[PDB]
RNA sequence: CCGAGCCUGGUGAUAGCUGGUUGUCCAAGAUAGAAUCUUAGUUCAACUUUAAAUUUGCCCACAGAACCAAAUCCCCUUGUAAAUUUAACUGUUAGUCCAAAGAGGAACAGCUCUUUGGACACUAGGAAAAAACCUUGUAGAGAGAGUAAAAAAUUUAACACCCAUAGUAGGCCUAAAAGCAGCCACCAAUUAAGAAAGCGUUCAAGCUCAACACCCACUACCUAAAAAAUCCCAAACAUAUA
RNA sequence: GUACCCUAACCGUGCAAAGGUAGCAUAAUCACUUGUUCCUUAAAUAGGGACCUGUAUGAAUGGCUCCACGAGGGUUCAGCUG
RNA sequence: ACCUCGGAGCAGAACCCAACCUCCGAGCAGUACAUGCUAAGACUUCACCAGUCAAAGCGAACCUCAAUUGAUCCAAUAACUUGACCAACGGAACAAGUUACCCUAGGGAUAACAGCGCAAUCCUAUUCUAGAGUCCAUAUCAACAAUAGGGUUUACGACCUCGAUGUUGGAUCAGGACAUCCCGAUGGUGCAGCCGCUAUUAAAGGUUCGUUUGUUCAACGAUUAAAGUCCUACGUGAUCUGAGUUCAGACCGGAGUAAUCCAGGUCGGUUUCUAUCUACUUUAUUCCUCCCUGUACGAAAGGACAAGAGAAAUAAGG
RNA sequence: AAAAGUAGU
RNA sequence: GUUAAUGUAGCUUAAAUUAUCAAAGCAAGGCACUGAAAAUGCCUAGAUGAGCCUCACAGCUCCAUUAACACCA
RNA sequence: GUUAAUGUAGCUUAAAUUAUCAAAGCAAGGCACUGAAAAUGCCUAGAUGAGCCUCACAGCUCCAUUAACACCA
RNA sequence: GUUAAUGUAGCUUAAAUUAUCAAAGCAAGGCACUGAAAAUGCCUAGAUGAGCCUCACAGCUCCAUUAACACCA
């Protein structure tokens, strides 16, 4: 069966404990699935963000409505929604605890492949509707191939060699050159100067 | 509402009271803990509440040493007989190297 | 949190291309530093406010000689952006006592030993 | 002026509450918390001041600190001059924002709450005015001098030209499905045109596209909207040398 | 819960000291609410007469009619008047 | 709802660390019976009070646990000892409602109105091509989503004001925005024509009178070219109103033993001001009728624009 | 002492 | 926190040791069936461990249940 | 939105743990037939899930149904 | 202008999935004939469509409608 499955809202063993919202699940490069597993053409996530169940339906509709199940397959790469989100009821004053578990999200970091697609097809073909779905994703995304993606990282290790701007961000943060760690995060020692909050700026080394 | 009560105990101040190389005396509490962290080694006793006191004056040293639990310590000799044969457990220990001798002999009487 | 930084010891080893940008040779390193405060100790943490009061650097743009020994360098590594370091490069000798009454610093950092203001 | 008259006395009632506190000059000086009918307050601790006695105090390097990230602790050297105890006290103990790690809330608030550090309630220059951002702090006269921080940069979407025959009303099931509702195979002529990729048809027909031929040659920059309510808001300027 | 409008004449069962009886009723009577209908109006969240879930009416905490009366509070024909 | 003690997270690696932040627990049970007596040195819940550990010695054998708790004074006891859901848990020996009849001291340290911040809810526009539209995404409508905007609502925060910033509707006078209801011009149409639907541009001009209710609203009647969306301290009370709401009186239903109370209703209920200062005080649209004519269009019912004539209405000025 | 009913010509 | 009284066939009472009866309960006993009233039979651990002898019967051990009081820090 | 109560044979009632007795419903029998009555039977996932020990059983874990409270300008 | 909640053989309820019955009305059953009662069958687009797995069975597309509301203070 070469079709994306019924990924579901609110998993079956539910989360009675209300997890604190940690925002470290969104920052920086991915540590999970950033590289392919038996596919060719995929959606890259060039920004952090959560993924609602209304976001999985837009993916499960417009891929499976416009992919031929004789010639192409598709698998998810993201997990199920597991992180619960609390919503206090409408119009309530501050304080009083934590509200009930309303819905669920899954956190996607930047540089993570979210949907994998392959088969007897080409990338100039499936750009027709992977670019359709990557604009409705709630982060900056772009459709990659196996071969188009690695073209991007060939340039990203070229921009760290080409430039004659004699200071990089890696040089100044690590050495603490202008006393700059008064204004820098510990996490921007180890990300690079590229990520900043949720957002990824690819246009800088 | 806020069904969560009782989260209002203070931190217990359990830690090392004498770091490595400190000149401890006979009876100072070297380290204080619950749920064993540093085991008592040479010339270091242990209390009821697992505090580590020194018994000999000297310098406190911290090492890594082989764990062999007491055979009537049933909670650990079961834990020993599940390892593969090449294994040992290596807890960390607190010693006191003594600094004064036990004494000298003094002439009191050309008698 | 914001806190005291260790700096890697990778950056305090000069490249072979770095010995051409400045005037030093790695064998025979210099004896004393010239340390001059060029930045304020305000809007800086309290540890940098304490280091500056030890190195004699309470006053901006007054140079100071500190030894080129690693116990001084350690204090200088944690305050190296408030200060400007040049080697004290003596052209002539160390001053003798008959000589020592008329010396000048000569920024370009050359503790010249004979300071008479007639021209060449 | 009666939810209990008025006058005098007690009475200078009491007020953790508001207001007010009068010469000149110099000096040190910013708030970890805990109890409390306590959170508009006070007592202790902390921080601060003074007078003393003594000897170390900050900064730190090897080594060292648990199993189930930034860093800190301990710490000789060294740079430095403070620290600890003793004696006497008052006051502050209703805080703001910025950076960073977090928690609550909308991954809202000039929001609330902790931590680390700043700065502010201390003067001055800058960011238009400006508490909190940046530069900078130990004081006076000067019609001297070098500097510090310090003024935003951007303007985008042309496109191939011609030509198209034919085993075919390609087999199935369909009122009918002829390349184009659906299945199956994807064979094939001339040089060259898919058992056909989009419209158009009940279906057929009609349009293109992919093809020979045609040539100079695909010519190929791969980009990214704007709305309030008294009246736009410095004036303006592309060109003489860091 | 029934004959049957899906409503109780009745059946079965519990508690009570007694289970709100007679009247009146969308009221100066929690809400729904501008209940529904006839009249009044060209038009009526007003007013008058009824129907009754008043599920929070109700009998000297007085209930309901009725003659007079009221600088009481609403509705109105007609006249009249800046 | 909580109030004291304990484990765990936030607080990742000495110690510490809030929260009406997330989760678990405790207010004891069990064995001894040396759970005897003393005594160097230390830890410490950020103070104190309390809590902790313990070498040696005298004396005899040869404690588990995480919290598992309560000061002083007084009682009872010959003495050793023993007394609190003193749980508001550092504990007042023993004391509840109510106040719109209220008073005083303060507070913008703290709420209502108004401003401001924010934009979750609201509103709008685009991106995307699902699907409606017999076919056909883009005439019109639009799913899941994305990106911007606005600052009209319900909120939320508590920053200015409690040694007073007067409060809803209405009257009067209006200023402004345009996201246009009418009038004007234009593109598309699933626009035959008439009416329309939608979009660009345009804010000079205009935008009705009544019954009911305090009503903004809304329902309705009659029209109109149309009966705009909003802001302006929910514009405007030193210009007015006082019907409601928001004091003292009073019923009614309910709550409560009562006093009293109610986003429940209903009758009634004082709206002050002589102007110092700023500011200021005389500068054209639209409808309809006739005509085109019963033409253009359509098959017909239906039916135009344009040009032209003339009538009125408002507004402004006499 | 306790007995209630029997469809329409 | 202290006294004082009391436990029974399933429920009420008592007899000075030697333990009496009405309900409940099981039967026939009788009529076309329910209830009394008679009755035989049946069920008294006389609340607890011993006894100083023979104990509802008595000096202790308590298991409890109820009276009369007195406790605040 | 918050508090407190309560989830039972098809129905309602209880029992301080073991779930009774009263309908209804099921077969019999008395009456010509049915009722009423007399002899029997059956019927509760005791609303929701693990068990520290044994739980309608007592702490919860859950969904329905009701009460009283959603105010001050 | 707002949300939540319902949409059924013809009528009603339900089954908290797998679709029950009383009727309107079909004809057997039994009586002289009919009523009543009993035996069945019928007849459920589950209000609307792509199903993601399969669907009253669940999120919606959708066409009506009951309520709560937009009041204030
Ligand atoms: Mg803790
Ligand atoms: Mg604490
Ligand atoms: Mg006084
Ligand atoms: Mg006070
Ligand atoms: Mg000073
Ligand atoms: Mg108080
Ligand atoms: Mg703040
Ligand atoms: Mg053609
Ligand atoms: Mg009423
Ligand atoms: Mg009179
Ligand atoms: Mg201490
Ligand atoms: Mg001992
Ligand atoms: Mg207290
Ligand atoms: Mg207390
Ligand atoms: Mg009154
Ligand atoms: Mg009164
Ligand atoms: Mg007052
Ligand atoms: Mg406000
Ligand atoms: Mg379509
Ligand atoms: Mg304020
Ligand atoms: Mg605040
Ligand atoms: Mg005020
Ligand atoms: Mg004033
Ligand atoms: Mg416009
Ligand atoms: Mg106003
Ligand atoms: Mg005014
Ligand atoms: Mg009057
Ligand atoms: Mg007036
Ligand atoms: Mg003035």
């Amino acid at each position: 069966k070469p079709k994306l499955r019924f990924i579901e809202r609110a998993p079956l063993v539910p989360k009675v404990r209300r997890e604190p919202k940690n925002l470290s699940d969104i920052r920086g490069p991915s540590t999970e699935a950033t590289e392919f597993t038996e596919g060719n053409f995929a959606i890259l996530a060039l920004g952090g963000g959560y993924l609602h169940w209304g976001h999985f339906e837009m993916m499960r509709l417009t891929i499976n409505r416009s992919m031929d199940p004789k010639n192409m397959f598709a698998i998810w790469r993201v997990p199920a929604p597991f992180k619960p989100i609390t919503r206090k009821s409408v119009g309530h004053r501050m304080g009083g605890g934590k509200g009930a578990i309303d819905h669920y999200v899954t956190p996607v970091k930047a540089g993570r492949l979210v949907v994998e697609m392959g088969g007897r097809c080409e990338f100039e073909e499936v750009q027709g509707f992977l670019d359709q779905v990557a604009h409705k994703l709630p982060f900056a995304a772009k459709a990659v191939s196996r071969g188009t993606l690695e073209k991007m990282r060939k340039d990203q290790e070229e921009r760290e060699r080409n430039n004659q701007n004699p200071w990089t961000f890696e040089r100044i943060a690590t050495a603490n050159m202008l006393g700059i760690r008064k204004v820098l995060s510990p996490y921007d020692l180890t990300h690079k100067g590229k990520y900043w909050g949720k957002f990824y700026m690819p246009k800088r080394v | 509402s806020s069904k969560n009560l009782g989260g209002k105990s203070s931190g217990r101040r359990q830690g090392i009271k004498k770091m490595e190389g400190h000149y401890v005396h006979a009876g100072n509490i070297i380290a204080t803990q619950r749920h064993f962290r540093w085991h008592p080694g040479a010339h270091v006793g242990v209390g009821k509440n697992k505090c580590l006191y020194a018994l000999e004056e000297g310098i406190v040293r911290y090492t890594k040493e082989v764990y062999v639990p007491h055979p009537r310590n049933t909670e650990a000799v079961d834990l020993i007989t599940r390892l593969p044969k090449g294994a040992v457990l290596y807890k960390t220990f607190v010693h006191v190297v003594p600094a004064k001798p036990e004494g000298t002999f003094k002439l009191v009487a050309m008698l | 949190k914001f806190t005291r930084s260790r700096i890697p010891e990778k950056v305090f080893q000069a490249s072979p291309e770095d010995h051409e940008k400045y005037g030093g040779d790695p064998q025979n390193p210099h004896k004393l530093h010239i340390v001059t405060r060029i930045k304020s100790t305000r809007r800086r943490p309290y540890w940098e406010k304490d280091i500056i009061k030890m190195l004699g650097l309470e006053k901006a743009h007054t140079p100071q000689v500190h030894k080129n020994i690693p116990s001084v360098n350690a204090k200088l590594k944690v305050v190296k952006h408030l200060i400007r370091i040049k080697p004290l490069k003596l052209p002539q000798g160390l001053p003798a006592e008959e000589n020592m009454s008329n010396t000048c610093l000569k920024s370009t950092g050359e503790l010249v030993v004979q300071w008479h203001l007639k021209p060449v």
